[PDB]
Parts: C-alpha cells; structure tokens; sequence
RNA sequence: AGUCCCUCCCGCUCGGGAGGGAGGCACUCUGGGGGGACUGCCGGCGAUAAGCCGGAGGAAGGGGCGGGCGACGGUAGGUCAGUAUGCCCCGAAACCCCCGGGCUACACGCGCGCUACAAUGGGCGGGACAAUGGGACCCGACCCCGAAAGGGGAAGGGAAUCCCCUAAACCCGCCCUCAGUUCGGAUCGCGGGCUGCAACUCGCCCGCGUGAAGCUGGAAUCCCUAGUACCCGCGUGUCAUCAUCGCGC
C-alpha cells in the first residue's frame, strides 16, 4: 500500500509517496536528518513531530521536489508530507491539530509574484525612480 | 508610581491633528478611584477590552 | 551506505585525503601559479587544493554523470567583483577540470562516454561508497537518528 | 627561536607579527599573488609569521626576487614581461620599477605621442569622458 | 504511423480541423491518439508609445499567440488518402511526417 | 568549529527553537499579557502572513517578531546614538536565516550568562522597555496644542521591540562586539533596568517628555 | 509513482542505493471545455430600503488579486529630425556619393545610477536551490591545446526532443580581529587576445605590478501598504564587438 500527495509553493512542486516502513524519511535521495539549513530542516520536520514518534517510526516517506529556492522546496515538502500523513492516518484528531497549529500545511499558499511594470520594472512592480523637480 | 490599570469599554472617535489619537472610555480596575468611568485619549491601535496602564486618573480628556 | 547518505563537504575532504595516496593524482607543474578561475581574486590558501578539487570533481561525476568540461566549468564558476561595475557571474578555467578528469581516468575512477561526457567506473563507485560508509559509521555514534538509514 | 620583530628583506623593513605573504606585500612591486608565488618557489610555507626567517631563507628570497623567472616563476606572472630595451622578462622592485615607469612615460613624451601629451597634461590617457567626472579642482 | 502537426493563430480553426481528423479516424476504425496540445508560443513586443522623446515614458505590449496540436494516426492507405484532403483553412498550417 | 550534534540538532518536542520551553514564562502586567504570545511553536517563522489582517500581530510568536525586527539595516532616515547606519549590501534585511542564527546565538549567550530562560529574560526586557505615555498634537479651533496621551499595548510592544533592535544595532556598529553579543547585552541591560540600555533610556526619555508636556 | 528484466555499488546483503530497457500517465505538466465566490448565510448599524462593520464555511469575503481599455473639451504643451503635408527657401547648390575629423573636449554647476566608506564583513577550499525568454553565416553539447582571455574539430536542434542553463544572495571549515587594514577599487606600466575592411583620436576581455578620495553624510528631499519594500542574480531590445541602460523573470 502506497499513498501519493502533492504540494506547491512559490514555484516549487513536491511529490511525496508515503508507505509503511522503519520511519526513514528521504528527500531527493538525502536523509531528512542531514538537511541544511537548520531552519529548512525544522520546517520540513514540523509535521512529523506534530504527528508523533510512533507514526513517524511506523511510516516512511519518499519526496521529490523541483523548482523554487530552498525555503520554497522545504515548504512544498512540508505540505506534501502533512497531506500524506493526514490521508494515511485517516484520523481527524491530528487533522484538527494541524489546523490549529498551521492552517496552511494542508491548504497551499496562493501567493505569487506580482508582475513588474514600467518606471523601474527591474526594481519591482511598485518601485519607481525618484523625481527631481528643480 | 506603578500606575493604575483601566479597561476600555467604548470607542468615541479619532481626534488627532493627523487623526492619530483615539478617544475611549476606561474604567479603573484597582486603586482608590476604582470603578469610576473616565474618558481618555490613546495613541495607537486599540480594541474593546484592552487594558491601558494610566500614570494617573485625576484628569479627564475633554469631549470631542 | 551511499554517497547520498552523508554531507558533501565531509565526504569530499575525506576523499581528497584518501586520494593523496594515489600516485596518478599529482598537481600539475603550474598548480602553484594558477588561480582556480577567472572570477577569483587571489590564489588558493591551501597547499593541497589540487586534491580537494579532484575529489569534488569525482563526486560531481558520480552524482551527475555523464558530465563535461563546460558544465563543470559552469558549476565551478561564481560571482566576480568587477569594481565600480555591478557584479556578474563568470565561468571557471577549463585547464584544471580537463587535467583532473584525465588524471582520474588514468587512475581508473572515471570513463568517458563518447558524445555524452564522463561517467564513474565501478572502481570509482566502490571507492566513493567505501569512504561514504565509513563516514556514516563514524557519524552514527555522534547522531543516533541515522542508524535507521 | 630568534623571533625578530622587524626583518629587512630587499632593503625594506618587514613586520614581525604578520604572515610572510602580506609581509612581502609591503615592498612596492610585489602583491599578495606574487608574494605567494615567491614563497611557494622558495619552499617556505606562506602562512609562517615573518620574523622566524633565517639568513639563508632571506638570501634565497633575495635571489628569487633578483631572477624570478630562472627560479620557476612563470614568464606571464612577472611585472615586465617584455623589456623594451633588452627584450627579456624582468620583474622590478621599488626604485627600479619607479625608474622604469618614469622612463616609459618620458619616452612617450619624447616621441610626442597622444598618450605622452595626455600624461604631461595630467588628464586621462585611456579614453575616458572628462565632462562630468575627473574634476580635480 | 503518421504524425500530424497543426498550428494556427486561432483556437477554433484548430479545433475544427482536429474534429475532422477525429471523425475520419473513428470512421476508419484505426487507433488514434487524441490531439496533444503543445505549449502555446506567445511572442511579446514592447514599444514606446510616443513618437518623440517628450512626455513621461509609456509602452505598449503587443502579443501574438500561436497554438499547436499534435496527432498520431495509424498509417493505412484509406485513412491517409481521406486525411490528405482536409480543408486546411488559410490560417491553419499542416505538417505531415511518416514513421 | 561548532559540534556536529549542534550542527545536526534534531528536535523531538514542540518548544521554541526546539531548545527552550515556554511553560514557566510569566507576564506580570495585564496590559501586554493578551498581546505577548507564548504559543507552543518550534519554528518562529510565519512568513509574511498576518500582515494583511488587522490586529494580526497578536497571534505571532515573540521570537518571530524579534527576528523580523532585527532583520533590518538600522539608520536610514533616523539617527540613533547620533550616527547613521546606512548599510545597503551588508544589511540583514531579507535574510531570515542570518536573523534566526543571530537570535539563537543571543539566546544561548543570555542563558549562559544569567542561568534563566532567555524568553523569560526577553519578556522582562520588553516589560521594562515598554513606554506608557507620549506627547501628540491635537487640533482644535484654529491652533494646535501638545497633549500627553496614553499608548495602546500593541504600540507599547512594537516600540519596545524596535528600541531593543536599534540599541543592539547601534552598539554592534563598527565595533569589536558581534551582533549576537550586542543583542544579548541589550536584552540583559534592559531587564536589569540600568540606564546603559538604549531601550530603557528611550522609555525614560519618552515618559519624562510626556510628564513635561502633561 | 507502482509492476517485470538486465547491469553496477555498498555495512556482504536481512536490508539499502544508482543506471538502462521494455512498460504506464497513476502524480507534475502542457491546453481546450466546465464548476466555484454571488453580501450567499448568521449577528449588529443604517430607515425596514441604498448600503456598511464582524463571524462560520471556503482555495479564493466583499471591485478575489494584478493588468488592457483614457469622454465631451483644453493644454498655440512635444513631434515637419518617423512617415504624410500647405507656403517660403536651396535647386548644380542646402541635392546625391566617397575619404578624414567631430558628436567621446573640460577650471566649473545639476539630474538619475553603480561602487564603497567594512565584522549585519574581505579572502580561500567545499556544499545546495529557479523562472521568463532566445537560437540559421544562429545556439552550440562533447573532445583536444592554453595559466586566463581565448583557439581547433564537431553531435543534436527549424525547437515540449538539442543549446544558452549545475545563477547569486544563503550554508559548513580555516585566515584576517577594528586597522585607511587581507576595507575601498579609481589612476597608471608592461605583456597576451576577440569582433570589425579599419581599434591612436575612439571598442571590449584576461595576467603580474600600482594603489586616489571615502571611516555614515548640513539645510533639504524621494519610493513604497504584501509575496509589496529591501537584498541578489538571470533573460531579452539595442548588437560584427560593447549594458552601471529600457522592458521582464
């Protein structure tokens, strides 16, 4: 038995497969334990800690992430892992725990980049050159 | 000093030169002026049920 | 264990230390007098930077093989300080990469697939896997969460 | 051993609390890169603190500076890759370097080249714009 | 097998041509791979609006979109003869390959 | 340099930074208690959320707010300690990894020096650096009058955090002290109430001016 | 992603990892058609309506978020030097071609920017992660030579098949430890290349050497309300070469 889930953030897409195993979570071929920076590692690891030790050791996950930066990839992996755990467990208690902790774990982030416009487009959409007057 | 806490109960309106200060009604929680309802001016965002620690309670902010 | 199971920096430094004993891998006659890339400012501060570079190249060939000189140059490039002009990314020199790949091939760790690049020989795979597994065995005591992998 | 606070190399006093690279950098005509090159040629660890140098090592450095190319320095890492007069590869230090550069500018001014005229006038020589910048007064 | 590449500046013409090909294929009875829509090629050109330099800078972004579809059809005499006579409107462009 | 166990630290419980808990942290004043957030959260990183929502800062962890505050450049259009600190490419703005590391180091230093919970020390510092009264102009008739006014708890907290961050930046600016060391010193001095802390000095100055214009 | 075969590697293999084949489209994605969000419902204010402030649910609550579309008229606002055009003018000249020079000068005032005045860092070795677009005298993998710039051969790609394309900021280890310095990179010497019929006026690139102001800024003044500002790199238009520039990512 396997379960597949997907997560998206910025421009990063993460596809996660959850199965029964020894609790070895691997991301892009690397163990999750040696992921850097520490902030990204914690971001990826939060759902497992929330779920608990027994479930973490019971199930294992394999994740493939493409696109975006390190933070975006970590967030996408976090979302995919949370969805996979929720679906696999099938219980609503941990689902409510996830909702009250961070509502966006199961619901993706809809924010995207605002297109640039003239008058310093390279700077950004609302950025503009300063006037001189006199 | 240690001041005196007072709980806001009503918002009157904004009465700043640039609309920066808000006028509210507060009741003193403890002290010998406890229970009295006074009207003061507060700077910054404020909601109902907030607690302002007033350095005194002797003066009342005049009506808008 | 596998190269994927351990941090890159520790594995590459260990691999360079091991490669120090391989007679085929020796610095070129111009190694003392050459910067690693056009974007760099001054010469390397390590008297044995050649072995570190060779180890990194071997790991890159292992992970992303087949690879070529141009792609390795792109990887080994970086930002440059152009002075009053804004900084820009630049590639690295190809001589170091070419010589390192030739030396690795002579040692037998890398074999060239025509029109595709350089892949890792089974000998090189065994070498890297052995070093990686000893490194993981060392790391297991320090951190006990890697025992299950 | 005898840790000298001040060491004189090639007629310039070097610091005793500074690594050999940046100590040799104190001599006009040598920078960090060429100092590291000289140390590697001489066989001295570039990172040793200047002051532990012995007489033999100092003399070896002097000889390397006198004839860097013959000691293994690449012909393309020297200060004067092709001498105008002799046609050989040279590396000049301090006073000789100053005299060589002065002689070059003087030769330009003597032949009346554009670069010589601009040198004597004190304006940019390499083709810059002088309308908005280079305001010296 | 035969490869059909159809490109046009309007979606409806491509839809009609693909529907015609699908009708031919289903009438013949041979296996057909549904039209694969390749990524649309959108070319953008930004041009200064003013014909002179005076005035605040403002630009217009002209855009042209080309839509492409791919079809794979089992090669047989009757079907190839039946698809060689497609209407091929003026905007649509058709390319035939055999493999 | 740092031990490999610390480099690859793996938390197992829900506590701030995975190292310090908030069970024993206490807030004394009732004004700031509702807004001072001690919710269990090991990653103080909410991204840009809660900015759009009004009064959405009341549900953001203290450490997250401090990290965001220190993630800045200092100076710009204001002078603290009588100097500008316009650092453009050397600033921490938009570098949450660096801000997080700085806060972690500062908390470690505070814990080592004091022997008490760094979050508790931060709460004490915020309490001691939170002003209570200010001066503002009011327009009546045809002229304006300066009048002393109160400060809402949210503004108190924001001013306290801003003052702490500016003080740390000022005393780390162009010195031998690291930014983390400066932040730890700022928090310690603010908790201890000595005028040496910029936050406490500014609170005293604001209160004195409020009394004068009262 | 699951299933089967082959090859290789490890702790000698309980177990784990990588590549290729057949095979699948399951997930991502591409692109056509539909649904959804409509003050829809609950409480309150407004007059019971116009409407307004909160809450539930929800991906999206109040113009869902960002863009295109700029009315009658005026501004004797800019454009005849983009094209069109009235009158006047030159009409063997102000018309048409060719060579050389200039628009690139430089006591000085100003606009907008890049680089910095350092530790919220400089250098060295190592370790990770994008997107928009472009490609026929064109992009060019891959191989060989060179220390770098760069040189020689050359597969595939008319582009969801090949290339530009393994970005930087960020992370780990070491040196530097507050100093005009291992900050700063102007200004000049020698030497080696690329494009171009032609490189001094007047192009760009790399090696060694050199090492000027600058140690945070007066009055005054400018941008910005969320994936916005700041920080940091990339694509393209100009292009035989040249991007501190405009438009986007």
């Amino acid at each position: 038995r396997i379960i597949q889930t997907t997560g998206k953030r910025k421009t990063a897409i993460a596809r996660a497969v959850i199965r029964e195993g020894k609790g070895r979570v691997r991301i892009n071929g690397k163990p999750v334990e040696i992921i850097e920076p520490e902030i990204a590692r914690f971001t990826i690891l939060e759902p497992l800690i929330l779920a608990g030790e027994e479930i973490w050791n019971s199930v294992d996950i394999d994740v493939k992430v493409e696109g975006g930066g390190f933070m975006g990839q970590a967030e996408a992996a976090r979302m995919a892992i949370a969805r996979a755990l929720v679906e696999w467990t099938g219980d609503m208690s941990l689902k409510e725990k996830f909702m009250k902790y961070d509502r966006t774990m199961l619901v993706g982030d809809p924010r995207r980049t605002e297109p640039h416009k003239p008058n310093r487009s390279t700077k950004g959409p609302r950025a503009k050159r300063q006037k001189s007057y006199r | 000093d240690e001041g005196y806490p007072a709980e806001v109960i009503e918002i009157i309106g904004r009465t700043g030169t640039t609309g920066d200060v808000t006028q509210v009604k507060v009741r003193i929680l403890e002290g010998r002026d406890k229970g009295r309802v006074i009207r003061r001016n507060v700077r910054g965002p404020v909601r109902i049920g907030d607690i302002l620690i007033l350095r005194e309670t002797e003066r009342e902010a005049r009506e808008i | 264990a596998t190269v994927y199971d351990v941090p890159g920096d520790l594995l590459v430094e260990r691999v360079a230390q091991r490669l120090k004993e391989i007679p085929e891998i020796k610095p070129p006659e111009w190694a003392p007098f050459v910067k690693t890339g056009r974007h760099k400012e001054r010469l390397p501060e390590q008297e044995d930077w050649w072995y570190y570079r060779v180890a990194s190249i071997l790991r890159r060939v292992y992970l992303d093989g087949p690879v070529g000189i141009e792609r390795l140059r792109t990887y080994y490039g970086g930002r440059k300080n152009r002075g009053h002009a804004p900084e820009k990314f630049y590639k690295a020199g190809g001589s170091i990469i070419r010589k390192a790949l030739q030396q690795l091939e002579a040692a037998g760790f890398v074999e060239k697939v025509p029109g595709k690049g350089r892949v890792i020989t089974p000998k090189g795979r065994s070498f890297l896997d052995k070093i990686a597994t000893e490194l993981k065995k060392e790391l297991e005591e320090i951190i006990p969460e890697l025992k299950k992998y | 051993a005898n840790f000298r606070h001040i060491v004189r190399v090639a007629g310039v006093d070097l610091d005793g609390n500074k690594q050999l690279r940046w100590a040799l950098t104190a001599i006009k005509g040598i920078g960090i890169n060429f100092a590291t090159m000289v140390c590697r040629v001489a066989g001295l660890d570039p990172f040793m603190k200047a002051g532990y140098l012995t007489d033999e090592q100092v003399k070896k450095i002097e000889e390397i500076l006198a004839d860097p190319v013959a000691h293994g320095i690449p012909r393309w890492a020297v200060n004067r890759p092709k001498d105008y007069e002799t046609g050989r590869d040279l590396h000049l230090i301090t006073a000789k370097l100053d005299m060589a550069i002065r002689e070059d500018i003087m030769r330009l001014r003597r032949i009346r080249a554009y670069r010589g005229i601009r040198h004597e006038l004190g304006l940019p020589v390499r083709g810059q714009r002088t309308r908005s910048n280079f305001r010296r007064g | 097998k035969a490869r059909i590449k159809i490109a046009s500046t309007n979606v409806r013409s491509l839809d009609e041509v693909a529907n015609q090909i699908k009708q031919i294929a289903e009438r013949t009875g041979v296996r057909m791979s549904g039209p694969i829509p390749l990524p649309t090629k959108r070319i953008r050109i930004t041009t200064r609006k003013s014909p002179d330099g005076e005035g605040s800078a403002t630009f217009d972004r002209w855009e042209l979109r080309v839509h492409k579809r791919l079809i794979d059809i089992e090669a047989d005499e009757r079907a190839m003869r039946q698809i060689m006579r497609i209407r091929v409107p003026e905007d649509v462009t058709i390319e035939i390959e055999l493999i | 340099a740092k031990p490999l166990n610390e480099r690859f630290f793996i938390p197992h419980e829900i506590k701030v930074m995975g190292r310090w808990s908030t069970e024993d942290v206490e807030v004394r004043d009732p004004s700031l208690k509702p807004y001072i957030n001690l919710e269990p959260r090991l990653l103080p990183h909410t991204h840009g959320r809660h900015a759009k929502k009004h009064f959405g800062k009341a549900n953001v962890h203290i450490v997250e707010r401090l990290i965001n505050k220190i993630m800045r450049s200092g100076g710009s259009h204001y002078k603290v300690a009588g100097h500008f600190m316009r650092r453009e490419h050397r600033s921490l703005n938009s570098k949450k990894v660096k801000a997080y590391e700085v806060v972690k180091e500062a908390f470690k230093i505070i814990e080592q020096r004091t022997g008490k919970n760094p979050i508790q020390v931060l709460v004490w510092a915020i309490e001691n650096a939170a002003p209570r009264e200010d001066t503002t102009s009011v327009m009546f008739g045809g002229i304006r009058y300066h009048v002393a006014v109160d400060i809402s708890p949210m503004r108190r907290l924001d001013v306290a955090l801003r003052n702490i961050a500016l003080g740390a930046s000022a005393k780390c600016y162009r010195n031998k002290m690291s930014f983390a060391e400066a932040l730890a010193e700022e928090i310690i001095l603010a908790a201890n109430k000595d005028p040496k802390s910029y936050a406490y000095s500014k609170k005293l100055e604001i209160e004195r001016i409020a009394e004068s214009s009262r």
